[PDB]
């Protein structure tokens, strides 16, 4: 386990803005075992100084859902934290690679416990992305057998005032 | 949670609670246990989905 390289003079404010998750790789139990209902989900994307704020967006059981995190900073570019909020413990986050107004791979560990998750600006994705990301797989160690794809359609936006966790 | 309150006395006169009345931690040496049925809170996991 190592921290990758991010995307080179990441961006904030061009990786900003709306992001559609497409598939993930990760061991995972939660993947794999019940990997049906894999419902579709989607980023709002802020910078907040050198932090971000997130807003994923999903379904559950059909009730839209808003949740919205800070992605502190590790005071260094592209490499963020996220707070052990519910004792989850920190879950430190990479920008490995990303075409702002296209595509990016976001590597994301927690104890070794290791995903890698594309997303993309577009419905599809081009498979030499694809690709590069079934390698980033691979070098993660990760087996095909653990890479897991999301729905085309039924991305939510604009959760309820009720459906929001606000975790920060 | 909240169960202190009940231990407490209470004034008529001024619909008031006074000091503690029943022990409100003692347990006799029991384990009994009662089924909160709003348990449920929502929890995400960024490192899975």
């Amino acid at each position: 386990i190592s921290t990758i390289q991010p995307k080179a003079n990441f961006d904030a404010q061009q990786f900003a803005g709306t992001w559609l998750l497409v598939a993930v790789g990760s061991a995972c139990r939660f993947l794999q075992e019940q990997g049906h209902r894999a419902e579709a989900t989607t980023l709002h994307v802020a910078p907040q100084g050198t932090a971000m704020a997130v807003s994923t967006f999903r379904k559950l059981d059909g009730i839209c859902w808003q949740v919205r995190q800070l992605y502190g900073d590790t005071g260094v570019l592209g490499r963020f934290l996220l707070q052990a909020r519910d004792a989850r413990g920190a879950v430190h986050v990479v920008v490995a690679e990303t075409d702002y107004q296209s595509f990016a791979v976001l590597y994301l560990e927690r104890a070794g416990q290791l995903s890698v998750k594309l997303y993309a600006r577009s419905l599809p994705v081009s498979d030499s992305v694809l690709s590069g990301f079934e390698q980033r797989v691979q070098e993660a160690h990760l087996t095909e057998d653990q890479i897991f794809y999301f729905p085309k359609y039924g991305f939510c936006e604009a959760a309820d005032q009720f459906h929001v966790l606000d975790e920060v | 949670p909240g169960s202190q309150k009940a231990a407490l006395g209470y004034n008529i006169l001024t619909q008031e609670d006074a000091q503690s009345v029943y022990d409100a931690s003692y347990y006799g040496g029991q384990c009994e246990t009662v089924y909160n049925g709003e348990w449920r809170e929502l929890r995400y996991d960024s490192t899975c989905e």
